[PDB]
């Protein structure tokens, strides 16, 4: 029911505004240990030789590497994605140029997606970046994925209870609640805000008086938009393991400048990145993944904030493998 | 265009802000603060026009009161300073000064809604009784502040309008009289009524009633005030500093 | 200068400390040892606010703010303009609060009444201590306290509540809020009742204590009583901060998540999960 | 110490009193019974209670609203008795989520909400007749009735008046423990932080002010209960030393005082102003003010603070930023 003292507290705003983080050491310790499982970088290899675009038969993304450099990435990918199944999770053992297994054709699109994040979304991932492990955590199914409807538990490696199963209709409210930090907000902020770019997260006016033509009757947005924004902000806050004073001065949520922290702007690029990953890379994968991977509406698993963060403001507390695998980005 | 915008840089929510302050201070200073002045005014040593109540049992009253008689205070000033304290010239409990002071209430019996005497002993209110489980104080000794038995409880006086005991009546030991005491000045135990406001000998000068089975509004004031004056005057130490 | 019924009460005595030394009146105000110490801390406090405010960027009453130190200074001393001024004014505020309360005890004793009012005044002084001393001590820094400013301290209350996602779900908050509502409701009921009996309208007779209990037995089936509504009203009012003190001191020292999630002790019981 | 201020040491019993009203004496129902433990901190007699047409209409209209709410809640858990008892704090009846303006919304999206609120409005109005007529029947002033009306008015402000003034049933308060709580944050976010509504501060000062007043007044009457201060009606018409010492306590502390009558006018006025201030604030909200914080910024009242972490430009404003 209660968590013992002492607590870790930081300051994110001017003194006397009560802005900053409030952390529990025992929680942070468990996440630091869990995130320390990141396999260290593989050792450097010979830089001279032909490019695998010559050596091999069906290399389409990593063609400029040498053979030694290319088999290195093939080992790190296995360590990050399918370490227990080994090479044959994606490869016909008797012909490594065959695309006969569905994880092969998905892995190539993931190789392109990973380079895309590190090259086109540095406004967010910066120089830390992401590798296969950032999401997969050593399993082919990433632990924290979303479907077009709320699902429990949040960690798909955990066995669900009966009421937690998406088929049991009497537990819908709890499936909605736990994805919005236990609130009673009646909105699914993933499909609404993170699956695509259709809706507007901002709901507060930037004028002191009601502007004529958007302030009466059906000119108005419904107040349901304010709840939904609040729902996305409870899900954002929980998936990063933080509170809003990490980003807003609650004096004026809608105001930037001195009223917002530099992390709020990074968060803004994080929303534009999730939509790009969901719309252009992850959702079209339902034509390549087997029916046992799809959701009840034929959707492939998709990503939110928690896919990479898993309860920390920075994925893996900032651990990086960018300099060790340049073939993952940024791409010249 | 904006809803609520007016001339200049003015808006409607701005105007109501001035109106709200004007109404609040108008009610506070011009009404509530004048209703506060219906008693104790005018000062001695802005007022509202009189208010008249029609009493439930005949007659009227108009506040504040102008009594046909006023009492002579047995008090001596301690210094000529305008805000200097006064000092008793005799026995403050019987002279009724300071915490022993009573007000000049009407010498009438407080009445029930149907006209009967409101505060009466149980010997008159034979339809009343003490609730089952509570101590019946009749027949228990009254122990005063000095630890001496001041007397013995003879009856309880009940408020027939509210069903609430308000006094105990006790025979004063060695004085051939009975005095009333407000139950607030009584610590009711199973075998004794403890009273720390006054000493045993000071029970002899409790103000006496004109009638044995009724009490007036001023007699109730006189009886209550005598024990309260003992909080400060029962012993010389109670008027001094605690530390 | 004096009320028409005041002179017979203007006697000496009832003091806690000082004796006759400070036992006098200044106009209508009684003084006593604690009236002197009250003016001491108020003058000292108002001075410190004045000198600090002159150092600031504004004399606008809504914009002036005197804030505590940064979190990094902890519970130690802080530079005068970087949190020190706040430290001294806080000490002066407590001195004026406690002196005002003990002064009320002395006035109570001279009047021969109970000490109910100064005892009740300890409730808001205690809650002030929970915000500015007790919770900062548990959290480790004075910078966790609220600033002294008309509009700035609202921003403290705002960010504090949002630091825990949705402060409304704080269970100590729900109790403090429930008492705030019922007390303001009961004061309108009770104040309206007494005025309805004494002002029946037109030229009708003033009603009785029997009419009081009959009204509320008719409306709701129960009437608590004339004296009992005053014990109740003081109980309801006091429990605004008494129960609220729990939710404030638990936020941080005993709970670092959002308050909605605290309710998982119920929602996450395995036999209906 | 006055032990009577803590509890009733000796409780009295007697024949139960019945004061006749102009009408409805025959509509009082119930045999009174006496609780010993309730008698220690109040009157021991519970009941009887008056019925009447308005009190009956209140139960019928009100039970209708509550029945509509609970049924819709039971459907949210698909009529599972375990989950309903589990998730009860989270279930609710919501106003229309889509924007239909003032058109009566569908039953599955706000229609049941609007209908329960109608029956609740009829239930509140019926109860006010009871509160008002019972005072007239007993020859009492309507001081409680008009305080009650200000609370009913504020409920109408957040219930249907403001939704009508802005023209949307979506702005109304949902029914439910947590859901009606969640409305408070969405209604403050939407309109620019209610901490910057001056009527908000006015309603807060009076609400705090009722706490200060009943603490000071309640304690004052307890302190003068030794002199029958609780007998306040007769202390008004015939001043006793109880309210003389009470006025002089406050006169010697704060330099002024009230009367035993007028202190009730303060308390009745402060409670009334909690609702009057809150009503004017909701009526101005959305109709003539869209953002209370920027409204205070427009008039120069908002406080500003130095940057602690560096200022953060709006990235949507940057050149080449996505929509
Ligand atoms: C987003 C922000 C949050 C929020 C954040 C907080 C926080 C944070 C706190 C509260 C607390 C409180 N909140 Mg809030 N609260 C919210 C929503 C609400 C709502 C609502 C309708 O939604 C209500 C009714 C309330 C109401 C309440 C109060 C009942 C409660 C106690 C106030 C307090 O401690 O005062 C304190 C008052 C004092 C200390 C006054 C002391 C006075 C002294 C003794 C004398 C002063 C003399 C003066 C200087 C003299 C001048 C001289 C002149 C001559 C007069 N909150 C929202 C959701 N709320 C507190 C609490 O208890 O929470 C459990 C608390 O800590
Ligand atoms: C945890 C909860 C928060 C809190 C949350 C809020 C919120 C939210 C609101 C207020 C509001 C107010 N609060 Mg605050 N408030 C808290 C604690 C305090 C303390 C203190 C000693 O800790 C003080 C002095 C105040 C004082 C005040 C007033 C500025 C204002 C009206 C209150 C009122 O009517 O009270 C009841 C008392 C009376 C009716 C009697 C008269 C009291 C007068 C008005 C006091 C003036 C104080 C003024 C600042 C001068 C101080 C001394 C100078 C040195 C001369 N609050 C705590 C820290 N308070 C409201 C407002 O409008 O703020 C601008 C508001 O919206
Ligand atoms: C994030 C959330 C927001 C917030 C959102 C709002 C909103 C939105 C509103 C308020 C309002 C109020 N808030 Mg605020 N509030 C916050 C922070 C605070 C703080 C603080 C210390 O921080 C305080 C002291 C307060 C306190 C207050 C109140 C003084 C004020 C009036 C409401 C009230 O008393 O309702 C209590 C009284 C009632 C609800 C009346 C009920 C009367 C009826 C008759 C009862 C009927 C009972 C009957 C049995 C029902 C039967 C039902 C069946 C279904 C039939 N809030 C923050 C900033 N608050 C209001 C206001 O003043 O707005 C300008 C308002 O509309
Ligand atoms: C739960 C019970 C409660 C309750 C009860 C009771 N309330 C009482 C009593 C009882 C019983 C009294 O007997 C006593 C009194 O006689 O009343 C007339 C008193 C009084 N309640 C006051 C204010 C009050 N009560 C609040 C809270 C509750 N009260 C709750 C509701 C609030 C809120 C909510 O904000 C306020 C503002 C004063 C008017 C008065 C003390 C004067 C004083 O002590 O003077 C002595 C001190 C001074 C004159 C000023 C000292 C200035 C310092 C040194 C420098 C400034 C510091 C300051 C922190 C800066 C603040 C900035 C600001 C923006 C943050
Ligand atoms: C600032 C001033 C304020 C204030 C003032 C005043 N407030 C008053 C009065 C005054 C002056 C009265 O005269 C009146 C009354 O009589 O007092 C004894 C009343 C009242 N304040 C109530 C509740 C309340 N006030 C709140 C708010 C404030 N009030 C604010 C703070 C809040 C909050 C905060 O949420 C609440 C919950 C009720 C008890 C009562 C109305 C009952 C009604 O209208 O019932 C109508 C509804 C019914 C009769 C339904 C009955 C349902 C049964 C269980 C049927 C069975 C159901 C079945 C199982 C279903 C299937
Ligand atoms: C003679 C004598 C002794 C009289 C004494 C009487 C006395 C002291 C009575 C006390 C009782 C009184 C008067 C109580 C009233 C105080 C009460 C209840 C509440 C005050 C609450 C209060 C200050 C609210 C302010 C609201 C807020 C937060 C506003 C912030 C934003 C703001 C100021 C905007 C202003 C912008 C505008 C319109 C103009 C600025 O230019
Ligand atoms: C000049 C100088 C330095 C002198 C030194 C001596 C000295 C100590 C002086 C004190 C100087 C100071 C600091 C004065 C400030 C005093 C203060 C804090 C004044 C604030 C006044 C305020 C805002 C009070 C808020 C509460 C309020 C609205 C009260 C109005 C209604 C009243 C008066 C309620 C009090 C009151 C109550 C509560 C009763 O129950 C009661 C019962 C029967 C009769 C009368 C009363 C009564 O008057
Ligand atoms: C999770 C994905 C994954 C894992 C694990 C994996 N493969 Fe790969 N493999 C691929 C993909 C996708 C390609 C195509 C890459 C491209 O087109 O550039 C590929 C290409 C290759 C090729 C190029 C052959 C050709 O002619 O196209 C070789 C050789 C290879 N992998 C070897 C390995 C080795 C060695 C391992 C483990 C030790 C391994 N693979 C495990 C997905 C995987
Ligand atoms: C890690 C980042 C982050 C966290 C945590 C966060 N916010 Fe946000 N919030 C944002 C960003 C970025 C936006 C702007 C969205 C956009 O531009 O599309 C925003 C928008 C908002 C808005 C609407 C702004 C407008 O103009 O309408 C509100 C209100 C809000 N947040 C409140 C909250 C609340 C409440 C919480 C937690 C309880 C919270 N925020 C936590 C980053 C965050
Ligand atoms: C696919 C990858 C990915 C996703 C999805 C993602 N993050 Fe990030 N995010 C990162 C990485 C990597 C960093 C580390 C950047 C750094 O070290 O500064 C980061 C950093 C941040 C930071 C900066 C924290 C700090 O201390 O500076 C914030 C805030 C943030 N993310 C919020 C979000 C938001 C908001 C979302 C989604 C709406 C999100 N994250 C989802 C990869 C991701
Ligand atoms: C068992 C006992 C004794 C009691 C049971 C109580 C109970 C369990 C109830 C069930 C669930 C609970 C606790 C629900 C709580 C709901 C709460 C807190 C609601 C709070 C606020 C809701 C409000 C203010 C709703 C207001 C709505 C209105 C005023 C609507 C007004 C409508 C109109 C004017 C209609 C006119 C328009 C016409 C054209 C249709
Ligand atoms: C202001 C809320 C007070 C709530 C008190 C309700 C107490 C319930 C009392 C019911 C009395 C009904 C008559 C008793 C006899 C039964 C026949
Ligand atoms: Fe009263």
């Amino acid at each position: 029911c209660f968590e013992p003292p002492p607590a870790t507290t930081t300051q994110t705003g001017f003194r006397g505004l009560s802005m900053g983080e409030v952390l529990h050491p025992a929680t942070v310790k468990a996440k630091k240990e869990r995130d320390a499982q990141y396999p260290p970088a593989l050792a450097a290899v010979k830089a001279e030789g032909p490019p695998v675009s010559q050596v091999y038969k069906n290399v389409k993304v990593l063609g400029n590497l040498t053979e030694a450099e290319f088999l290195r990435t093939m080992t790190a990918i296995t360590e990050w994605v399918s370490p227990q199944e080994g090479c044959t999770y994606c490869h016909d053992e008797n012909n490594l140029a065959s695309e006969a297994k569905y994880p092969y054709v998905v892995a190539r699109r993931m190789l392109e997606m990973t380079r895309a994040i590190n090259t086109n979304w540095t406004q967010h991932v910066a120089q830390t970046g992401v590798t296969c492990y950032t999401c997969h955590r050593g399993t082919p199914l990433p632990p924290y994925v979303r479907y077009l409807e709320p699902t429990l538990p949040l960690n798909n490696r955990e066995t669900p209870t009966h009421v937690e199963r998406v088929e049991t209709r009497s537990g819908y409210v709890v499936r909605l609640a736990k994805y919005t930090a236990y609130s009673a907000l009646n909105y699914d902020p993933f499909t609404m805000f993170l699956a695509n770019d259709k809706r507007q997260v901002r709901v507060v006016p930037q004028t002191a008086l009601p502007l004529v033509g958007v302030s009466r009757g059906k000119e108005r947005r419904p107040l349901s938009d304010a709840y939904a924004t609040f729902a996305l902000m409870m899900s954002i806050s929980d998936s990063l393991g933080t509170n809003c004073t990490f980003c807003h001065n609650a004096q004026t949520f809608e105001s930037w400048g001195k009223k917002s922290t530099p992390q709020r702007a990074i968060a803004w690029w994080g929303i534009r990145m999730v939509r790009d990953l969901n719309m252009n890379y992850l959702a079209p994968l339902n034509a390549s993944l087997p029916a046992s991977r799809l959701g009840r509406q034929g959707e492939a698993p998709q990503a939110d904030c928690r896919t990479c963060h898993q309860g920390v403001t920075k994925p893996l507390f900032g651990a990086s493998r960018l300099k060790d695998y340049p073939e993952l980005g940024p791409i010249k | 265009m904006y809803h609520g915008a007016l001339a200049q840089h003015l808006d409607i929510a701005q105007l109501v802000w001035y109106a709200q302050w004007l109404v609040i201070w108008t009610v506070v200073l011009l009404y509530l603060r004048r209703e506060d002045r219906r008693e104790g005014y005018p000062l001695v040593e802005e007022l509202p026009y009189p208010k008249t109540f029609v009493l439930p049992h005949g007659g009227t009253v108009t506040v504040p009161r102008r009594r046909p008689e006023t009492r002579e205070l047995k008090l001596a000033q301690t210094d000529g300073f305008e805000g200097a304290p006064l000092q008793p010239t005799g026995n403050p409990l019987v002279d009724a000064v300071g915490p022993a002071s009573y007000a000049e209430r009407a010498e009438v019996v407080d009445a029930t809604v149907d006209g009967k005497a409101k505060i009466v002993p149980l010997r008159v209110a034979t339809d009343f009784s003490i609730a089952e489980g509570d101590v019946d104080p009749r027949g228990l000794p009254v122990v005063a502040a000095d630890g001496v038995e001041a007397g013995t409880v003879t009856d309880l006086w009940v408020d027939r309008s509210e069903h609430y005991f308000r006094y105990l009546e006790l025979s004063v030991a060695g004085s051939a009289r009975t005095a009333l005491i407000p139950l607030g000045f009584c610590d009711v135990k199973k075998d004794k009524i403890v009273v720390t406001s006054i000493l045993s000998e000071q029970f002899a000068n409790v103000p006496r009633l004109q009638s044995r089975d009724q009490i007036t509004l001023r007699e109730e004031d006189k009886v209550s005030a005598y024990y309260a004056g003992g909080l400060l005057y029962a012993t010389p130490e109670r008027a001094e500093s605690l530390l | 200068a004096l009320l028409s019924f005041e002179r017979k009460y203007r006697v000496r005595g009832g003091t806690l400390i000082g004796g006759d030394l400070f036992d006098f009146w200044v106009g209508p105000y009684f003084v006593g040892f604690f009236g002197v110490s009250a003016i001491f801390f108020i003058f000292l406090g108002v001075s410190l606010i004045g000198y600090a405010a002159s150092q600031g960027p504004t004399w606008d009453p809504f914009a002036i703010s005197i804030n505590p130190p940064d979190l990094k200074y902890g519970l130690g001393a802080a530079p005068l303009l970087e949190g020190g001024f706040w430290q001294a004014i806080t000490v002066c505020a407590l001195g004026a609060f406690i002196s005002w309360m003990l002064r009320e005890v002395e006035i109570s004793r001279k009047l021969g009444i109970g000490w109910h009012v100064p005892l009740a005044f300890c409730v808001p002084i205690f809650m002030f201590c929970v915000l500015q001393v007790f919770r900062p001590l548990l959290l480790g820094s004075w910078g966790h306290a609220f600033p002294y400013g008309i509009l700035s301290h609202l921003d403290w209350v705002n960010n504090f509540g949002y630091q825990y996602l949705n402060w409304h779900y704080n269970p100590g908050h729900m109790s403090s809020v429930s008492f705030l509502f019922v007390n303001a409701m009961a004061l309108g009921l009770h104040g309206g009742l007494i005025l309805s009996v004494a002002n029946p309208g037109d030229g009708d007779k003033v009603k009785t204590a029997e009419h009081e209990n009959q009204y509320f037995r008719d409306v709701v089936g129960y009437s608590i009583g004339a004296l009992s509504i005053h014990r109740l009203g003081l109980f309801l009012a006091s429990n605004i901060f008494l129960t609220g003190a729990f939710g404030t001191i638990a936020s941080g020292p005993f709970w670092t998540r959002g308050w909605p999630e605290w309710w998982g002790w119920w929602l996450d019981i395995p036999f209906w999960s | 110490a006055d032990y009577q201020t803590i509890y009733t040491q000796i409780q009295a019993r007697g024949p139960h009193i019945t004061v006749s009203g102009e009408w409805g004496d025959n509509d009082r129902v119930g045999k009174p019974f006496y609780s010993y433990w309730l008698g220690k901190i109040g009157d021991a007699q519970i009941g009887p209670i008056y019925l009447g047409a308005s009190g009956i209409a209140a139960f019928a209209f009100g039970s209708t609203a509550i029945l509509i709410i609970l049924f819709n809640m039971a459907a949210e858990v698909h009529f599972d008795p375990l989950q309903f008892f589990r998730q009860f704090f989270w279930l609710g009846l919501y106003p229309p989520k889509a924007q239909y303006g003032m058109g009566i919304p569908p039953l599955h999206d706000g229609g049941w909400w609007l209908m329960a609120g109608l029956f609740m409005t009829l239930s509140l109005g019926s109860w006010w007749i009871r509160v008002y007529s019972r005072a007239r029947a007993l020859g009492l002033g309507t001081h409680i009735a008009w305080n009650f009306a200000a609370a009913i008015f504020f409920v109408l402000c957040i219930g249907c008046i403001h939704p009508t003034l802005v023209g949307s049933w979506s702005e109304g308060v949902p029914f439910g423990i947590w859901p009606h709580i969640d409305w408070l944050t969405a209604f403050s976010i939407r309109y620019g932080n209610f901490y910057y509504c001056p009527w908000h501060g006015f309603s807060i000062g009076f609400a705090y002010g009722c706490g200060l007043l009943f603490a000071a007044h309640g304690a004052t009457i307890l302190a003068v209960a030794r002199f029958g201060g609780d007998r306040e009606i007769e202390q008004i018409t015939d001043r006793g030393t109880a309210v003389e010492r009470a006025a002089l306590f406050w006169r010697w502390t704060i330099g002024f005082n009230a009367t035993i009558e007028s202190v009730h006018r303060w308390g009745w006025f402060f409670s009334l102003m909690v609702m009057v201030s809150a009503s004017v604030g909701i009526l101005l909200t959305g109709t003539f003010v869209d953002n209370w914080y920027l409204w205070c910024v427009k008039h120069g009242a908002a406080p500003d603070y130095p940057a602690y972490l560096p200022a953060t430009p709006d990235p949507a404003s940057l050149p080449g930023a996505p929509k």
